RNA sequence: CGGGAGAAGGGGUGCUCCCUGGGGUGAUGAGCCCCGGGGAGCCGCAGUGAACAGGCUCUGGCGACUGUUUACCAAAAACACA
RNA sequence: AGGGGAUUGAAAAUCCCCG
RNA sequence: AAAAAUGUUCA
RNA sequence: UUCCCGGGCCUUGUACACACCGCCCGUCACGCCAUGGGAGCGGGCUCUACCCGAAGUCGCCGGGAGCCUACGGGCAGGCGCCGAGGGUAGGGCCCGUGACUGGGGCGAAGUCGUAACAAGGUAGCUGUACCGGAAGGUGCGGCUGGA
RNA sequence: AGCUAGUUGGUGGGGUAAUGGCCCACCAAGGCGACGACGGGUAGCCGGUCUGAGAGGAUGGCCGGCCACAGGGGCACUGAGACACGGGCCCCACUCCUACGGGAGGCAGCAGUUAGGAAUCUUCCGCAAUGGGCGCAAGCCUGACGGAGCGACGCCGCUUGGAGGAAGAAGCCCUUCGGGGUGUAAACUCCUGAACCCGGGACGAAACCCCCGACGAGGGGACUGACGGUACCGGGGUAAUAGCGCCGGCCAACUCCGUGCCAGCAGCCGCGGUAAUACGGAGGGCGCGAGCGUUACCCGGAUUCACUGGGCGUAAAGGGCGUGUAGGCGGCCUGGGGCGUCCCAUGUGAAAGACCACGGCUCAACCGUGGGGGAGCGUGGGAUACGCUCAGGCUAGACGGUGGGAGAGGGUGGUGGAAUUCCCGGAGUAGCGGUGAAAUGCGCAGAUACCGGGAGGAACGCCGAUGGCGAAGGCAGCCACCUGGUCCACCCGUGACGCUGAGGCGCGAAAGCGUGGGGAGCAAACCGGAUUAGAUACCCGGGUAGUCCACGCCCUAAACGAUGCGCGCUAGGUCUCUGGGUCUCCUGGGGGCCGAAGCUAACGCGUUAAGCGCGCCGCCUGGGGAGUACGGCCGCAAGGC
């Protein structure tokens, strides 16, 4: 019945990607799109858009992959080699402004929910705030 | 184990046993040699290792080994137990501190002597 | 598992005075009896002050048990018993 | 029981010989 | 669709 | 070419690998160590109850007795509650030790047989049940980690 | 694993500096507990300290802070303050004294003795400084303190020399007999000069006190040093201690002799059986050095209790299965509150220690000064994404409706045929049986084989599968009744009502047990016969409980897919059971095989996951001891948990 919808979205994404798919449709969720917007506003996916599978509103999420490769396993590298939820329903993960993560020595990101919106490992830091460490991509 | 479970049960700390009960975590323990026999090696060895049972201070009585060549412990010799298993003789879990109390140092040892309590000889 | 249980081991009990709770017949009130409870205070060596009135425990044997038996030496580990 | 010869890679075991 | 047990110790 | 002996390649099984002249099980004997049960015996901690009960505080009294007075009163002394501990009794918890008894561990070359690993030479194993020197045998049922 | 009588609360008192069953009457029956009450064990707490990359783990010795105690126990008095270590009273233990008539003492203060132990010091100097008590002050007391003494116990500084010196003494060890090594090491030559010797000699000490002013503010005068004739400065001045461990690998350092599974070594692996780099000595070498080793203990390495940071198909690990309580976790949208969460500010976070500088002793070790950081917690203001919460709404989760399906799902009652066994009857004769071969055994008292009639029990051939149903155990002849779950279709209803699940309750093969019934076949035990060295077995002939039924127990298992449940996501191919359709096809449910990506130690798994994820439960932590012992709970017992 889906306990944590968000962790799912990531997984749906983490799977569709691992096979190289055009787009994936994660179920409608304002807060979800946020992690999406951010996910794109940071250039991890071509983008997304609302749809409806018979009164069932989902969200097309277009995946971005790399260039074809030379040699065996000519499988194109991916934009997202790793996404994993942090704060889980079975163990909420909160962090203070000084506690925010440093994802992949800076190359990475760390979406998170804050009292004043949904920011990232830099944004939130710049805003100098804190909140539920939603997760981390890179 | 889930977190929730961890919250409930929780991990259990090991706590290990004393590889040698020489009482009050003591560097050494004194005692009288109740007997002084001569047992035999284990698994692949052959010889007549010299062992001696000892009535410790602590009303205890245990087998202790004896180092080097020759010695002089008798059925009633006071001695110092050091604590060092002799992996090759079942039971023997303590060595006798040579050159202490009734224990006589080793005669004519010239090499390692700190061990074996042999006095530093003069070369003249 | 009823029972071992009166296990064991203790403390109280007489007399006077004060207040008080329910009962039965009256009658719903009074005498009349019936069970209690709480405080003070008096006297002796001793208050179920005389008479009636268990000593106890641990541990073996035999027989399960209540019973029955040698009228007049044997009541049992014997007979009986479900 | 120890020691010696034979015997073994060295024993164990086995054969012969001693106060 | 099979008669038949065992083979000292350390290397 | 069935059968005895030895030898090729393919295959299968393997718990073997100084490799079946392999490996390996349990009883038994001997030695050392810890340990359970045990008629019990010894000591430590505690709980309950009632009997005696110091000092002392407090509460009465201070009467027909004493001491002081500035006559109100105070002290001494009397009684009571609380009370350390002591006694007797009956419980609870732990430690030591005990004739004998039960298994268990470990210890170069002692005894008996062959359970298991190759259909291990009756597939094996397993819950149960009975039985037998010992491994174990067999019954029912189960599993393949067997065919 | 249940605990509680001042026990929980109450009105009124008593008590106190004061709150309050702290205490006492009277009244009401409460109070606590799996968020672990009650009970046993163990323990002084913190600042910090040790280790770790950190998170953590361990620890609480010195110094600082809090508490507690003064031989064991109780009680008050005095007082601002005590139930008071060197004050008091009593009881107890202990030791002592005595004129034997009674009394005395309380080092867990300093030092010292004895006992115990592996082991822990001088019966030191001084009040000069700091601090404390009394006094107007002079000043008195101060084993607090300030110093000294003892121990490589620790830390730090420092010495046993420096520069030359042979194509290289001697001695000793190797030696392919040339030589190689110790080794510039030495001797020897020059220079420096710890020790020792003589001379000088402290800081720490300015106050209190005396005079002027006012005995104040400000100024002037005087006394005082335990350590110590020590530090330290100057002069002279002699080459002036080295040891311990190791050298097979891990782990840096090798050769000879002795010894011969002996003697011995040994942290784990291991070495020694007559050429040992492992034992013992030697030459040599490596390491550290007034130390070097050993034993003990803590952290580490050990992501080996795993939050960081692990696991359970075969390695230890899924509960035998189900139902469900507490608890844990929870779809989509709009708004209110703002507990979690987050930000700001402020209080706090002693000093010491830890980190950064800078200075003080010749340096350092110690030490001073300044700076910088501290989680946590309180108060004040603010934010609202996420968790929480209240409120309003929705239909993708979940449940229901109408209509149908398949199935060995379960319970009861009845019923059919095949076969086996026995009974009667007929017919018939010399063996049948069983085996590897046999024997036991059955048979002239008439068997086996054949037919007919009859009784009774138990199992259900073909269909049948590589299938189907059930949560598991498990469920098969046929029929009817009673009843569970599950699948499809129709978009009808409810509107998150959900997932999981400690404990609990139920079910739970076979074997086994209780009361009663039944009994053909088979069959532990048992008895014979063979086999064999033996055969308490395998094979043969007999045979009871049991296997069956009713009702009630036991509750285990290779109770296995050896794979917890729920949901989501991630190529296909193939055959098969079952449902629906404008039916060569499309779509739903289940069982098998092969396999994408990916996972795995490998084997293998692979939309029926062991892939990628989330929620919740269960469980694992080397092998043997042992699923044993004890305790508890259950059972009639066997036994189980
Ligand atoms: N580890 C042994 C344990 O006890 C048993 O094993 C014990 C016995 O079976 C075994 O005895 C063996 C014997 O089996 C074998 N056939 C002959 C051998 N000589 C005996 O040996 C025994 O005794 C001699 C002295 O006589 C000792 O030196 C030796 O160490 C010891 N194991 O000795 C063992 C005790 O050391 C179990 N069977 C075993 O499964 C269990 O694990
Ligand atoms: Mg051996
Ligand atoms: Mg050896
Ligand atoms: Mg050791
Ligand atoms: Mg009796
Ligand atoms: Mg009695
Ligand atoms: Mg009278
Ligand atoms: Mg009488
Ligand atoms: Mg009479
Ligand atoms: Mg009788
Ligand atoms: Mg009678
Ligand atoms: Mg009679
Ligand atoms: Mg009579
Ligand atoms: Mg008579
Ligand atoms: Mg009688
Ligand atoms: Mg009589
Ligand atoms: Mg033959
Ligand atoms: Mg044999
Ligand atoms: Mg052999
Ligand atoms: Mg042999
Ligand atoms: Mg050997
Ligand atoms: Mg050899
Ligand atoms: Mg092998
Ligand atoms: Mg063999
Ligand atoms: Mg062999
Ligand atoms: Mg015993
Ligand atoms: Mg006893
Ligand atoms: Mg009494
Ligand atoms: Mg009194
Ligand atoms: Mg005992
Ligand atoms: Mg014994
Ligand atoms: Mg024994
Ligand atoms: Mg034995
Ligand atoms: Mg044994
Ligand atoms: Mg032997
Ligand atoms: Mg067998
Ligand atoms: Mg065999
Ligand atoms: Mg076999
Ligand atoms: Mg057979
Ligand atoms: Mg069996
Ligand atoms: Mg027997
Ligand atoms: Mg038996
Ligand atoms: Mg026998
Ligand atoms: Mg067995
Ligand atoms: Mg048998
Ligand atoms: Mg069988
Ligand atoms: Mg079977
Ligand atoms: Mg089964
Ligand atoms: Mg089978
Ligand atoms: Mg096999
Ligand atoms: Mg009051
Ligand atoms: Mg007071
Ligand atoms: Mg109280
Ligand atoms: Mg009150
Ligand atoms: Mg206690
Ligand atoms: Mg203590
Ligand atoms: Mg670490
Ligand atoms: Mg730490
Ligand atoms: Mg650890
Ligand atoms: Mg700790
Ligand atoms: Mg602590
Ligand atoms: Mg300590
Ligand atoms: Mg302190
Ligand atoms: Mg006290
Ligand atoms: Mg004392
Ligand atoms: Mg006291
Ligand atoms: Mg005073
Ligand atoms: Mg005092
Ligand atoms: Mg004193
Ligand atoms: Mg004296
Ligand atoms: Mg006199
Ligand atoms: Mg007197
Ligand atoms: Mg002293
Ligand atoms: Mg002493
Ligand atoms: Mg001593
Ligand atoms: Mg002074
Ligand atoms: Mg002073
Ligand atoms: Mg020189
Ligand atoms: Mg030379
Ligand atoms: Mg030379
Ligand atoms: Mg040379
Ligand atoms: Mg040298
Ligand atoms: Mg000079
Ligand atoms: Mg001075
Ligand atoms: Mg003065
Ligand atoms: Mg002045
Ligand atoms: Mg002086
Ligand atoms: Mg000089
Ligand atoms: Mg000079
Ligand atoms: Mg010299
Ligand atoms: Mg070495
Ligand atoms: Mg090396
Ligand atoms: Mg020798
Ligand atoms: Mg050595
Ligand atoms: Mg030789
Ligand atoms: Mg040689
Ligand atoms: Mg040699
Ligand atoms: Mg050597
Ligand atoms: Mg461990
Ligand atoms: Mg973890
Ligand atoms: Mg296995
Ligand atoms: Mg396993
Ligand atoms: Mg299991
Ligand atoms: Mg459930
Ligand atoms: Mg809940
Ligand atoms: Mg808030
Ligand atoms: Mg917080
Ligand atoms: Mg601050
Ligand atoms: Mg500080
Ligand atoms: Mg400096
Ligand atoms: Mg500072
Ligand atoms: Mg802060
Ligand atoms: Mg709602
Ligand atoms: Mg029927
Ligand atoms: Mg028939
Ligand atoms: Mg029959
Ligand atoms: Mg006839
Ligand atoms: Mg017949
Ligand atoms: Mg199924
Ligand atoms: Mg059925
Ligand atoms: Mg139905
Ligand atoms: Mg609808
Ligand atoms: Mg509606
Ligand atoms: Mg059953
Ligand atoms: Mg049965
Ligand atoms: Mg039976
Ligand atoms: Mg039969
Ligand atoms: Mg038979
Ligand atoms: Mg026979
Ligand atoms: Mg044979
Ligand atoms: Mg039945
Ligand atoms: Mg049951
Ligand atoms: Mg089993
Ligand atoms: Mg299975
Ligand atoms: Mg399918
Ligand atoms: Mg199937
Ligand atoms: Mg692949
Ligand atoms: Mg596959
Ligand atoms: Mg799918
Ligand atoms: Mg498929
Ligand atoms: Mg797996
Ligand atoms: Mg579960
Ligand atoms: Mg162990
Ligand atoms: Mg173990
Ligand atoms: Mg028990
Ligand atoms: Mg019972
Ligand atoms: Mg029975």
């Amino acid at each position: 019945m889906l306990t944590d919808p968000i962790a799912d979205m990531l997984t749906r994404i983490r799977n569709a990607t691992r096979v190289y798919k055009e787009s994936t449709d994660v179920p409608a969720s304002r807060f979800k799109e946020e992690i999406l917007r951010i996910l794109a506003r940071e250039g991890f996916i071509k983008g997304y858009e609302r749809v409806d599978v018979d009164g069932k509103p989902y969200l097309r999420v277009y995946l971005k992959y790399g260039p074809r490769r030379q040699g065996p396993d000519p499988r194109p590298e991916q934009v997202i080699h790793h996404i994993r939820r942090i704060s889980k329903p079975g163990r909420r993960v909160y962090v203070g402004v000084k506690e925010i993560p440093r994802v992949r020595r800076g190359l990475g990101i760390a979406i998170l929910s804050t009292s004043k919106g949904v920011l990232t490992d830099r944004e939130a830091r710049k805003l100098g705030v804190g909140g539920e460490l939603i997760c981390e991509v890179w | 184990p889930t977190i929730n479970q961890l919250v409930r049960k929780g991990r259990e700390k090991v706590r290990k046993k004393s590889k040698v009960p020489a009482l009050k975590g003591a560097p050494f323990r004194r005692g009288v040699c109740t007997v002084v026999r001569t047992v035999t090696p284990k698994k692949p060895n052959s010889a007549l290792r010299k062992v001696a049972k000892v009535r410790l201070t602590s009303g205890y009585e245990v087998t202790a080994y004896i180092p080097g060549e020759g010695h002089n412990l008798q059925e009633h010799s006071v001695v110092l137990i050091r604590g060092g298993r002799v992996k090759d003789l079942p039971g023997v879990r303590y060595h006798i501190v040579r050159g202490v109390y009734d224990a006589a140092g080793v005669k004519d040892r010239k090499k390692s002597r700190s061990k074996y309590g042999t006095k530093k000889p003069k070369e003249a």
